């Protein structure tokens, strides 16, 4: 969580726009195991 | 966001063009192979689908034989091959050749790469153009270029590195004609131009690196360090960061004056650094030694219209407040009257890098200064003679008239040349 | 009750209140999580001033990031108490604000504007009583000085009754940092004039000294100037939010401090600065505190009070005392040194206090000072304007975005007349 | 008692209504087996409105899948929720609809209704008290265009009293992503003033901004779209399924917003809307909610209320609160911006409250707004319409299905007559 | 369900098909011996009793040392040998042989084959012509046989995927004479008819993939991938499925004017994809830039009349709803103005695949465009030209007039070129 608000502000490139979902996906995936 | 194009035209350009973009991809870890083992490169790279960063430049010539030495040099697994762009013949030192005739025929070309290297960008600082006037490619084609890139944006900075026939030392024998038929092509289109020479980078190695031997690939390592330098506020945190737009506002007083020198402090090699501590107040006195320019210009016979120093490495501002202070209180500096201000100072806290098999060596502080002193305007007049000394024998000109060009812009290009002297001279 | 809105135009005011938010929120002990940690219950009955709840039991601040290039932003982000902030409270645009005042206030103002409004009402509305506004500028600057006055003029016509501070950091009369200081200096004092009702201004050579010689620092950087402005602007609401046996509103400072609708422009210090080595010989005693708050050197903006004359001033102490001392020191000075102040106020001070001292002191204090010495610094500006404006120098870029020269005119004229002002009342 | 049966055509309505059935379906705690797995009753005191038992416990959807080219009734069979429809729901022809209009309502329209009321009677016959009906046109198609209108108009001759709704997704004003869109858009619009009660209108671009700017969503797929119009649809009918201290049956909300039988275009929206990080910070009161549902963006249909007034509005909250606070909102939003409505009605709001918030959150919010803000909408089409009419572009398509051209200026003449009466009451 | 009848006449026809059957066979992973180790090749096989899938398809040639190819070929064990029809004499580049004396007599065998092949499909989408006009098989043959589909279905659609002759690089003498020919025919019997071209296709993989050694089995591969995508929604899934019914209603406004042009992007070889992003924007790009074209048309000498884009790989529709607008803004691109709709797009989530030998690379994105511009009345011109300056000397019609044809056929496919002419300019 802390890492997904800290990569934030202005997501530009292809790149940001992939890291960003995965982090999305992430999150999803704990917060199904928690 | 903050992402440049830079261009490298001539054999000088892309000359450089080896250096930066040998020391950018050492500076950020790029391999040779396009990959590193968050916006620390954005500005000079594209990171592919996946892994690869390609560097955002454009080389351009129409002598086939140094863009095939790229495409066989180790560092050819960086530049997709649309970048490197090259023809059938060669300018041979004319400008029409450049210019009139063999250019037109390949600039659909090149804007059709920057059409789809500008999309890529969102944030489009300006572009960085890298010149060496005296010749034809450089002169002749990069001219018909700054046309069709200011028809087409306008709006977007245009920054040129040209290299300037040196007054004394001349490897060719016709360059003040399209040297002088470039600057006025130029003028109306270009927004700030910086200006260098070989023969002062010569001395440069000289008195302070103390090499026999300098070669073109060491002029070349310098320009490097210059530029990144600049870069750095646009790709590094630090006090007082600067951008392109913040650069060109307080530097440009009028339309015309815009050509500017330049100054690189340390310039040391691996022994003499360990005898020394390297006060910030010692680089930015060395940086204002006329000695250390990169012009043989004397900027002592005018005045600072303004400055520009982006230091760099472990530098705190009250240092520079401190310096730059005990420098406006020296006689030998002068400044025109109705700017008591004239300067924009920045920091960053990224040393600057060194090369291995370099010449330079590793220091912690590092300081360039880029100054537009109505000084500038004595190198200009030199050129202005040589035009005359030899157009009245109408000299070389049947090439000229030969390759679809005329005597008017001969008479054109000269007034202007006139026309910027005495501006700067009314700044007086 | 009395909840107060924050603003952060420009880089410095972006980076400044990266310490005034992480001041604050360790006096009130939260973590950057945004939990509160402290002890006292006293951190949360006026917690609400500067803070909004959340989900969980989080403090979030109530203050607005706005500046072009977004690149800074990043940074405080970064930051170790970047992780409060409400990342929709954050607005930028990728243009380089370019210092130019008009973009900062015309174009690139404008674009933004509408989207800021938003962003203000949306916490506006999340007052019960919004006691008023505050803001982090920088004249040099085109962000701040640009949009923040841009938005300064849209807050009045829609907020005219709240008031309306102004933190704004002053271009120095020796060192010039940028280039077209003066200008964007001027045409913003001409917005500040009508729609400020109390300006503070400072100055980063004297806190230079401040920092140099009182505090015995090597090395002032960046936070420790932003440190020192955290602290006062820490201090002057220290009554808004803790008890105080004399509590002082901003509004009960205003009326008290300005005679005139435009004699709004005050001067600053902080009270005890002390070295390490000192702070084991010194002893903290009320005497102590308002000599050296009543000295020349601790007025952080770069002008001397025995030069002008103190229309009126005020003092903020903070730790438990006795109120006699206060009430007796502040008739001493005003019966000694009689000629540094006016004679048709009998009495030209007030003496708040309160009683929660700073986090890890015991005693402090903290003056403002509305003297008319501060119209040196109004004429340096003027004689720089006036200077590159006779020769018209950098102009174009204004012009450049739609401008006249009357805009030029006016603000020298209105700051012309504002200069007069505080002659009139300085009769020597 | 209250039942309600839903009916999907086309391909958009087909795969809107997949995702609609699979909220519900977990709303109400349903597993995609049709078997019961939630914990309250709650979940089962109104279930029998949206769907019908069967053998072994098992609760399948009292829905209809009427489209043409049975292809896509084969991914939602495929998808999570597929298996609880009955394969005897599901009507289709092998011909596709080829954006004609005409075929898809008068040629191949008429082939499928003799089975397709054969099939809305068998569940219309399964309700003890049938409500109304709701449909998922998309005006851009010809199934949902051609086919739905053609259903509409028998269904209504045959339950003349019972209540139409009508989700229709409308083409939009900028971006056309079929070509003989207004003539879809036109035709249909001229059997829905006389053949429907509630027609909601909704847009891809509105809804594309909403998941853009609000969401941060960087890659908005068609379900996320298709998911959001889910949330609408099951908000609409929290009272007909939970408790409320205020409820809202349709038929009362129909008379609470339509004053003439012709003005019935509603323009909606949700609430709460926020990304991951927004809401880590972002507070859920009644204040937020209807600040943020008054808003001009949430809109899903591409309109600007401003310029236009509401003639009424409604919104439906669902959760545990304070019924005084969304009294005097809709109290002081009518109050200060009063420009914003009408005169002639004293109070334009009607403000419905559940008992039970949705699934995960804690509270929520919908709005409806008969606003003549969406004038504009079928002013734009009005003019692509007579654009190529005015030219015969594609026009004979249309009559090789028998239809003639009076039916296109009649379908004309009845939009203009539309638009025309929501600017009466749009007295500026 | 969603079947095509691919057909194949003359060698061009049956050469490109040797290419899309092979495509097909990979794509689904067949086997070249008809098994693989639903709906996902039911649309281009036929299931056989067990294991084998057979190719809906027929290869009709007179010429027989070409089908001869195929019935050694690697490519036997697919075909059922009674597909390929052979003939013992040929056209020999005679319109009149193809269409007056040799294929009379062979028609009704291949019409029994596609009435043999018609049954067994269920729900016929149309029929896929592959025509080479330019020969006497293609031209007068496939113009025979189009005659004798009419007469039986005339509703059903008749697409076609023509060469056309080129204007520079022709391999024939007459083929001004039949091409003139077959047109006077299709035209008033097909209902949409691709036009492409060799020579644009030459350049194509000398400017992209940079292949100095073009060959007919180079171009083949072209045309497979154009129609891969194309057919994709007809046997895939993903957003916007498009079916040929929705296919050419909005493609063809007047029953005349059908013919259009042809595009494809990315088309780039393996190195240059691992320097490159390729955005849904940038191939977006590349499909309207003139140059990329399949025809030798200028499509800034008109506007565009109606366009369609089959996307392909990940894409997402936002993108394309913004890309789509942004080529809305440019000015370079026209289109007329009774056409303010005019994107029928749709997107397919299967990628394309790459045949191992190829020439293209791999990619997750590609973009088939199509559109019906009414620039390409100028090839359409070309060949009005040619056959009048012939024609003029009634050269080489003592062959037609000899093989049961007369002057009365050049005549009367003279005015129709010229009536179509005159109607490219009356949507002007
Ligand atoms: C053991 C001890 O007492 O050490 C002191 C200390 O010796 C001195 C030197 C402190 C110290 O301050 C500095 O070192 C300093 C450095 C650069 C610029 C300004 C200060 C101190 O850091 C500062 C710190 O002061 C506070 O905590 C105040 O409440 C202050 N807090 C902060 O500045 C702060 C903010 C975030 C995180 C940590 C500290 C404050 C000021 C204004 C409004 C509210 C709070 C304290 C008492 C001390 C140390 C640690 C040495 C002094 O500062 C303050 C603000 O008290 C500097 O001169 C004073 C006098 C103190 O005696
Ligand atoms: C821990 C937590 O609070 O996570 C939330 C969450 O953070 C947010 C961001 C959720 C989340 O939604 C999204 O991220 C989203 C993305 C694209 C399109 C729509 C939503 C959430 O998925 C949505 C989900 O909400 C629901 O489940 C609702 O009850 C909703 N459910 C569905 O639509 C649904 C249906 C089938 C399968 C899964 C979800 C609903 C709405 C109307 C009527 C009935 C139910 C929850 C609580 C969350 C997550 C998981 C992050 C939000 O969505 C809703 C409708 O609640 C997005 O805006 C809200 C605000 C929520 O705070
Ligand atoms: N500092 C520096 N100068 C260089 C370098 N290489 C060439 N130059 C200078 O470039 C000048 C010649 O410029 P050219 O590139 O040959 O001229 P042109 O415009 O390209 O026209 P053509 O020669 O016909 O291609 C000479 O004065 C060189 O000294 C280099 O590597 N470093
Ligand atoms: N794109 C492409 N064009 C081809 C190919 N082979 C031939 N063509 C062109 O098709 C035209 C002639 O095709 P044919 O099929 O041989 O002519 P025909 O219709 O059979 O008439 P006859 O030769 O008299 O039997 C010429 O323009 C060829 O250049 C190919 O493999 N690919
Ligand atoms: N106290 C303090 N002043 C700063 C700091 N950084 C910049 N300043 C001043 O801010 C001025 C530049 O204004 P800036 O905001 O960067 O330009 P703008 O974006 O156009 O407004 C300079 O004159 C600096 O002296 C800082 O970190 N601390
Ligand atoms: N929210 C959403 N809208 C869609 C979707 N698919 C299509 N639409 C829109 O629906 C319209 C196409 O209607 P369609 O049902 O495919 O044609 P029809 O079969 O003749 O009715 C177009 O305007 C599409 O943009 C989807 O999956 N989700
Ligand atoms: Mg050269
Ligand atoms: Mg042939």
């Amino acid at each position: 969580n802390t890492a997904y608000q800290g990569l934030s502000l202005s997501v530009d490139s292809a790149v940001k726009k992939g890291r960003k979902e995965a982090m999305e996906r992430e999150l999803a995936e704990i917060e199904r195991d928690i | 966001m903050r992402e440049v194009i830079s261009i490298h035209i001539g054999q000088a350009g892309i000359q450089v063009g080896n250096a930066c973009w040998e020391l950018y991809c050492l500076e950020h870890g790029i391999q040779p192979d396009g990959q590193m083992p968050d916006d620390a490169f954005n500005t000079f790279f594209s990171e592919t689908g996946a892994g690869k960063h390609v560097p955002r430049c454009i080389f351009l010539d129409l002598e086939p034989t140094v863009v095939d030495e790229v495409r066989t040099g180790t560092y050819r697994q960086l530049f997709h091959p649309e970048q490197l762009i090259s023809g059938k013949e060669d300018a041979a030192n004319n400008f029409a050749r450049g210019h009139y005739t063999i250019g037109k025929e390949i600039v659909d070309l090149a804007l059709d790469r920057i059409r789809k290297l500008a999309d890529n960008c969102t944030g489009l600082q300006g572009f960085l153009v890298f010149n060496a006037v005296g010749g034809g490619t450089g002169s002749g084609l990069g001219s018909l270029l700054l046309e069709r890139l200011s028809v087409d944006y306008g709006k977007k900075s245009k920054l040129g590195f040209t290299v300037y026939p040196s007054p004394q030392v001349s490897t060719a024998v016709v360059e003040p004609y399209n040297s002088v038929l470039s600057t006025h092509s130029l003028l109306e289109h270009t927004d700030v131009a910086v200006m260098l020479d070989n023969e002062a980078i010569y001395d440069i190695c000289r008195r302070s690196l103390d090499i026999e031997r300098p070669t073109y690939t060491n002029l070349n390592r310098l320009i490097a360090q210059v530029i990144s330098s600049l870069t750095a506020s646009l790709r590094f945190d630090g006090a007082l960061n600067v951008d392109i737009t913040e650069f060109q506002t307080n530097l440009v007083p009028y339309p015309r004056i815009h050509f500017m020198l330049s100054s690189y402090a340390p310039i040391i090699s691996a022994e003499k650094a360990y005898h020394e501590q390297l006060s910030v107040a010692e680089i930015t006195n060395a940086a204002f030694e006329p000695a250390s320019m990169m012009v043989k210009c004397d900027p002592r016979h005018g005045k600072y219209m303004a400055c520009c120093l982006m230091y760099r490495g472990d530098v705190v501002p009250k240092d520079v407040n401190a310096s730059v202070a005990t420098i406006k209180t020296k006689r030998t500096i002068q400044f025109v009257d109705w700017c008591p201000t004239g300067f924009k100072c920045g920091i960053n806290y990224q040393p600057p890098t060194v090369v291995p098999g370099g010449d330079l060596a590793k220091v912690q502080r590092a300081v360039c200064m880029i100054s537009n002193s109505t000084a500038i305007g004595e190198i200009f007049s030199r050129l202005d003679h040589k035009f005359d000394l030899m157009y009245a024998k109408r000299a070389f000109v049947h090439w000229y008239v030969g390759e679809g060009m005329e005597e008017g812009e001969f008479s054109e290009a000269r007034e202007d040349l006139a026309a910027l002297e005495k501006d700067f001279e009314e700044v007086g | 009750m009395r909840e107060i809105v924050h603003i952060q135009g420009g880089q410095c005011g972006n980076q400044i209140g990266a310490k005034f938010w992480e001041v604050v929120s360790d006096e009130h002990g939260i973590d950057p999580t945004g939990t509160y940690h402290g002890d006292s219950d006293l951190q949360l009955e006026r917690i609400n001033v500067y803070f909004n709840e959340a989900t969980g039991g989080r403090y979030v601040p109530r203050a607005i990031l706005m500046d072009l290039e977004p690149g800074t932003m990043d940074s405080v982000r970064s930051g170790p108490y970047g992780q409060i902030f409400r990342p929709d409270n954050f607005v930028f645009g990728q243009t380089g604000a370019g210092n130019n005042w008009a973009k900062g206030h015309y174009t690139e103002g404008a674009e933004l504007i509408d989207s800021v409004l938003d962003v203000v009402r949306k916490e506006a509305e999340s007052c019960d009583c919004l006691q008023g506004f505050q803001v982090c500028h920088s004249l040099g600057g085109g962000t701040g000085s640009g949009m923040g006055t841009l938005l300064i003029s849209k807050i009045r016509e829609e907020y005219p009754d709240r008031m309306m501070l102004t933190f704004s950091v002053v271009p120095s009369p020796k060192v010039s940092d940028t280039v077209v200081e003066p200008y964007n200096a001027t045409l913003s004092v001409h917005q500040l004039v009508e729609n400020a009702d109390e300006c503070m201004v400072l100055d980063n050579e004297a806190l230079y000294d401040i920092c140099f010689r009182t505090l015995k620092l090597t090395t002032p950087t960046f936070g420790d100037l932003n440190h020192l402005i955290s602290a006062v602007m820490s201090g002057i609401t220290c009554c808004l939010r803790f008890p105080g046996q004399l509590n002082a509103d901003l509004r009960k400072l205003a009326v008290n401090l300005i005679p005139f609708p435009r004699l709004h422009f005050f001067m600053v210090g902080f009270t005890p600065l002390t070295s390490r080595g000192s702070q084991q010989y010194r002893a903290l005693t009320v005497p102590e505190l308002t000599q050296q708050m009543w000295d020349a050197k601790n007025m952080m903006c770069a002008a001397d009070p025995r030069h002008g004359r103190y229309l009126t001033a005020s003092a903020l102490f903070r730790g438990r005392m006795s109120t006699k001392e206060v009430d007796e020191q502040m008739l001493n000075v005003q019966n000694k040194n009689s000629s540094y102040f006016v004679e048709w106020i009998p009495n030209n001070v007030k003496s708040s206090v309160c009683d929660i001292p700073p986090k890890g002191l015991k005693m402090s204090a903290t003056f403002i000072g509305n003297s008319t010495a501060i119209q040196e610094m109004f004429k340096r500006v003027s004689e720089q304007f006036t200077a590159m404006f006779r020769r018209k120098a950098f102009l174009h870029w204004y012009t450049g975005e739609g401008m006249d020269e009357m805009e030029f005119t006016e603000a020298e004229s209105n700051m012309n007349d504002l200069v007069s002002e505080y002659q009139q009342y300085q009769d020597a």
